[PDB]
């Protein structure tokens, strides 16, 4: 009832934020998409001011969450600042074509692995691929998608919440109507709520990789952290 | 008065 509701809501945060691979003008190009160097400043230039649009859109997509503007601007923050690298690698891991070995950016941005390598994933490049095609056989949609982004969002445990009781209660009918909404769509298969629930997992796993990544990168670049993105880790 | 603020508000 009020369940298919949020679905319905969360599933259009997801659609209006964040453009199905399909939809989407694919291009490649052909710098160092042979080799792996430590970073390729051209890519690291592209994909650097993308990064900037996803996390705008990342931020919308969570003010179109219900309740989520509720929260005080800090425990709103608070919450962002936790997530949302999270948030962005599972984005783009749902933009994976398996045959090419790409990704593809909201603009059509399309990267094989040695250049998303060189933009500057470096060391987690394997580790976002794997996740990429560990998230194949389970075969997610946009109210998939976007109920697990809204899950590892709004998490009562975030050091520092000025309300974690709130952030708690809105929590629950998130869990909920994925709960039902995996089972509607796979009877068949009792656990895949909870294989979907471990999935967050492995993108704490890669984004706690995150700030080290972040130090030995801040070296080999130019100038410095565009400055949102620099608001969002540091 | 933050870029996150100002997301966050407007
Ligand atoms: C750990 C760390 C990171 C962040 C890596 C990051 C931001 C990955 C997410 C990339 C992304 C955009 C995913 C989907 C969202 C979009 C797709 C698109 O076409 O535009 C949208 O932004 C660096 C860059 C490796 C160093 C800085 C700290």
């Amino acid at each position: 009832p009020e369940v298919g509701e949020l679905i319905e809501k969360v599933r259009k945060a997801h659609q209006e934020t964040f453009p199905a691979l399909c939809q989407l003008g694919k291009y490649t190009t052909n710098n160092s998409s042979e080799q792996r160097v430590s970073l390729d400043i051209d890519l690291w230039d592209k994909f650097s001011e993308l990064s900037t649009k996803c996390i705008i859109k990342t931020v919308e997509f969570a003010k179109q969450l219900p309740g989520f503007t509720t929260l005080t601007i800090a425990d709103q923050i608070t919450l962002l600042k936790a997530a949302c690298l999270d948030i962005l690698i599972l984005r783009i891991c749902t933009r994976y074509t398996p045959e090419q070995d790409t990704m593809t950016f909201s603009d059509g941005l399309t990267l094989n692995r040695t250049q998303m390598h060189n933009a500057g994933f470096g060391p987690l490049t394997d580790l976002v691929f794997a996740f990429a095609n560990q998230l194949l056989p389970l075969e997610m949609d946009d109210a998939e998608t976007g109920l697990l982004s809204a899950i590892c969002l709004i998490c009562g445990d975030r050091q520092d919440l000025e309300q974690p009781d709130r952030v708690d209660m809105l929590q629950e009918p998130l869990l909920e109507a994925l709960k039902v909404y995996v089972r509607k769509r796979r009877p068949s298969r009792p656990h895949m709520f909870p294989k979907m629930l471990m999935k967050i997992t492995d993108l704490r796993s890669i984004s706690a990789k995150g700030a080290e990544r972040v130090i030995t990168l801040k070296m080999e670049i130019p100038g410095s952290m565009p400055p949102l993105i620099q608001e969002m880790l540091e | 008065k933050s870029l996150l603020q100002q997301l966050l508000t407007e």
